[PDB]
Formats: C-alpha cells, structure tokens, sequence
C-alpha cells in the first residue's frame, strides 16, 4: 500500500554529517508517525509524528536531528558529529493511523 | 523487612527469551468512559526492553510501567499503563522492541475483547562505561507489591507501594533503606566477580538476580523458605527446601557452595527465614487486613473468561489455549482460556465452577 523511498546514505568522515531522507508514497492520510530504526536487533534512532512530536534514542541524542515537510509526508534526519559506532543500515519507517507500520529497505551508512 | 547480613557473608568465591505481549483494558470499554490501557510484557530475558503505547499511530506521551520483578524462572515481566477514554474512531496498540526481535513487534488492542508468602526480588544489570549496574528491589506480599527501590531514582530510598506500609516510622524506613543498599552493593561486586569467573569481556551487560521469602500456611506458621541466585537468566546457587544444603549449578557455583558451606551461611539464612521473615509477615497480614486478606471471586462469563479476582493463582481447563495470568492494574487479576465445559478453579470460590 504504502512505499517508502530512501535516500542520503554511504561513506562519511569520523566526525562528518550526513542528513538522510524518506518519502512516504501514497495518500498524505495514510501515515503519522515517521523516523528511523538502525541495525540482531534494531534500535530507535529518531521519529516524528505528523504533528511534529519528536523522540530520540539515547545514543544519538543531541547530535541527531529529525525533522518533517509540512506538506508532503517525508522526513529528513541531520546526523551530526558521526562516529564508527554509528555505522549501521538505517531502515526508514511508518505508522498508519491504524498502527499499521511499513519499512524502507534501508540506506547503508559507514563512518570511517 | 529484609535480611539483614554483612556485605561479606554472600560474597561469590569462583540463552535469551523473548516477550509475551497483551494488550488490553483495566475494565470493559465504553465509548466516553474513562479507563487505563494496558500493555503486559512477561517471559523475557534480558530484562532491557523498550514499549510504547500508540495511538492513532503516534506515541502516547504519559505512559508509566511497574517496577521491575521476574517469575520462578527468572524471567522478567512487566505491565505498561495509562488513563484513557476510548472512542468509537480511535485505535491502539502496544510496540516492544527487545533483542530476541529483528524488528518491533506491534499487538494492536482488540476493542471487543489460605496461604500466605513474602517476597523480595533483586535485579543487578551492568552497565559498563555508563556507570555502575542498575538496581532494582521490590517486596512483595502473596500478589501485592509493597516496597521498591531503584537505584536510577531520585530519592535513594526504600519507597512504599502499598498503602498499609505507610504507616511503618522512620526507624523501619531507615532500615530498610540500609539494607537495600547493602544487598546493591552486594550484587554489584558479584558482577564483577561472575566476569571473572567465567571469563567475559568487560564491554558486555549481564545480569545477577537474587530471589528470597517464605510461606506460611493458613495458620501463619512457617511452611517454606526461599533463597535463590541467578546469572545471565540461569540458575547459580540455590538453598534447598531443607534450608541446611546448596544446589549449585556449575563449577563456579560448587566453588562459593564450598566457601559458603564453611562460612555458614545456609544458617544465617534458615534463622531469617523461619524467624524474622514469618514474624513481618505476620505483622504486614495484620496491618494490611483489609487488602491482603481479602479474596475476589472471578466474575466469569470457546473462550472461558475469569475477571477481577485476587489472589492471582487460578487454574482454567477446557473438557487449548491459555494466556498468561496478567494484571488489571488495580490489585485484581484476569485470565482467559481457548460438549465442551471450563473448570475454574480459585481460593475466592466455594466449590470449583463449570462453564458450559
């Protein structure tokens, strides 16, 4: 139903930035809650809902930022002052209104 | 009111499960009337777990949690909840994401649906790097929490959980708040050491867990005792029923059954258990006699239901799917169980009840 396009991954410096982005496909109404997930497991890094309400993960707090287009449904994440530990693939993902979520199939990204 | 030894006494000489989830309401729903939305995690292991509420697909921004505690087998459990008045438009669900999980898993809520015994239960997890272990105790009567501490907290205090408790003075406060940190110091310098003895990287989180209490029979006089170890989920050292002789698991366990055996500390132990520990007993079943000696009868109504009923042991069998015993969030309990007849069985009942 819904399709979520990736993009702004690859090879950055220790101490560089890079700002990912995702766009949902579909109906504007189709979607709140936006963000990602980096990875067995695979832990929160940022998301944001449709009324702008914002949650951050322990480890990138303060050096990560996401943000939200007020038209479209597509979401953009400002990952600041990277580190080796940060190198992961981060998948983009969403929640329906009805809580149902969908899945990017996710942007390498690799600090030196 | 906790054991009471020296740090050095229960000083050490030397497989992961993954969450059940219920979602669910305190009370039935109805459309403008207000009521508290539940998301029950239980069987997991490590304890470290993130759930959120959702709502309308977004996160509920005031959402509390128990205070952490585990089963006989050592795993953890633990019952998420807020107030909120549900309408015909608005859907809900619980997200919980734990390291048995390649992804958060979603359960969405589903809108049309004697003895006695003290507990205390200690969990340890290390932290390496980010400080020292987080600590958490809780003290439990029969199914009623009474007593917590956790070491992240502000006030580094014993806390009360349950209204009869806050009576209790200064001097038992101070005590008990002694004591919880004696038994913290306790388990940290065991992580330390269990590293060592098995070997393992500093840069791991592992768990210790510590379990003890006693039983007393409808009488009040003393039945069992208890005192239990764990490591990363997995029994270590343990006092028998006979409270005179260890259980150890391993190696390293055999090596603190010996250096415990010659110290002497199983009759340390036997002296709280059939002693202080029936004695508070005793005092916290009087003080709390209108909470603790009470017993609710399941309101029952192929799915057998049983609702609202306190103690939370029951047993439901069809003449099959059974869900976990879960609480309301209120001190009552609920159960659920998938020609045919259903037997109910509960210490608030007279006789066993049939479901046809």
């Amino acid at each position: 139903e819904v399709k979520l396009v990736e993009s702004g991954g690859g090879l950055v410096q220790p101490g560089g930035s890079l700002r990912l982005s995702c766009a949902a496909s579909g109906s504007i109404f189709s979607i709140n809650t936006m963000g990602w997930y980096r990875q067995k497991q695979r832990d929160l890094v940022a998301d944001i809902s449709s009324g702008g309400s914002t949650k951050y993960g322990d480890s990138v707090k303060g050096r990560f930022t996401i943000s939200r287009d007020n038209t479209k449904n597509t979401v953009y994440l400002q990952m600041n002052s990277l580190k080796p530990e940060d190198t992961a693939v981060y998948y983009c993902y969403g929640l329906s209104y009805s809580n149902d979520d969908y899945w990017g199939q996710g942007t390498q990204v690799t600090v030196s | 009111y906790m054991l009471d030894l020296q740090p050095e006494t229960t000083d050490l000489g030397c497989i992961q499960r993954t969450p059940k989830i219920q979602v669910y309401s305190r009370h039935p729903a109805e459309n403008g009337k207000s009521n508290f939305l539940n998301c029950y995690v239980s069987g997991f292991h490590p304890s470290d777990i993130e759930v959120d509420l959702l709502k309308n697909g977004e996160r509920i921004e005031k959402v509390e949690h128990s205070d952490l505690s585990f089963s006989k087998d050592w795993s953890f459990y633990l019952l998420y909840y807020t107030e909120f008045t549900p309408t015909e438009k608005d859907e809900y669900a619980c997200r919980v994401n734990h390291v048995t999980l390649s992804q958060p898993k979603i359960v969405k809520w589903d809108r049309d649906m004697g003895s006695h015994s003290m507990r205390y239960f200690f969990t340890s997890v290390s932290r390496p790097g980010r400080g020292e272990p987080r600590f958490i105790a809780v003290g439990y009567v029969d199914d009623t929490q009474f007593v917590r501490f956790d070491s992240d907290a502000a006030s580094q205090r014993m806390e009360p959980r349950a209204p009869w408790i806050e009576q209790e003075g200064p001097e038992y406060w101070d005590g008990e708040t002694r004591k919880v940190k004696a038994h913290s110091q306790t388990l940290r310098v065991d992580l330390g050491t269990l590293r060592g003895c098995y070997n393992q990287s500093e840069a791991g989180s592992h768990t210790v867990q510590r379990m003890y209490g006693c039983d007393v029979g409808s009488d009040w006089r003393f039945l069992r005792g208890y005192h239990q170890y764990a490591y990363d989920g997995k029994d270590y050292i343990a006092l028998k029923e006979d409270l005179r002789s260890w259980t150890a698991a391993d190696m390293a366990a055999q090596t603190t059954k010996h250096k415990w055996e010659a110290a002497h500390v199983a009759e340390q132990l036997r002296a709280y258990l059939e002693g202080t520990c029936v004695e508070w007993l005793r005092r916290y079943l009087e003080n709390g006699k209108e909470t603790l000696q009470r017993t609710d009868a399941p309101k029952t109504h192929l799915r057998c239901w049983a609702l609202s009923f306190y103690p939370a042991e029951i047993t439901l069998t069809w003449q099959t799917e059974l869900v976990e015993t879960r609480p309301a969030g209120d001190g009552t309990f609920q159960k659920w169980a998938a020609r045919y007849t259903c037997h109910v069985q509960h210490e608030g009942l007279p006789k066993p009840l049939t479901l046809r």
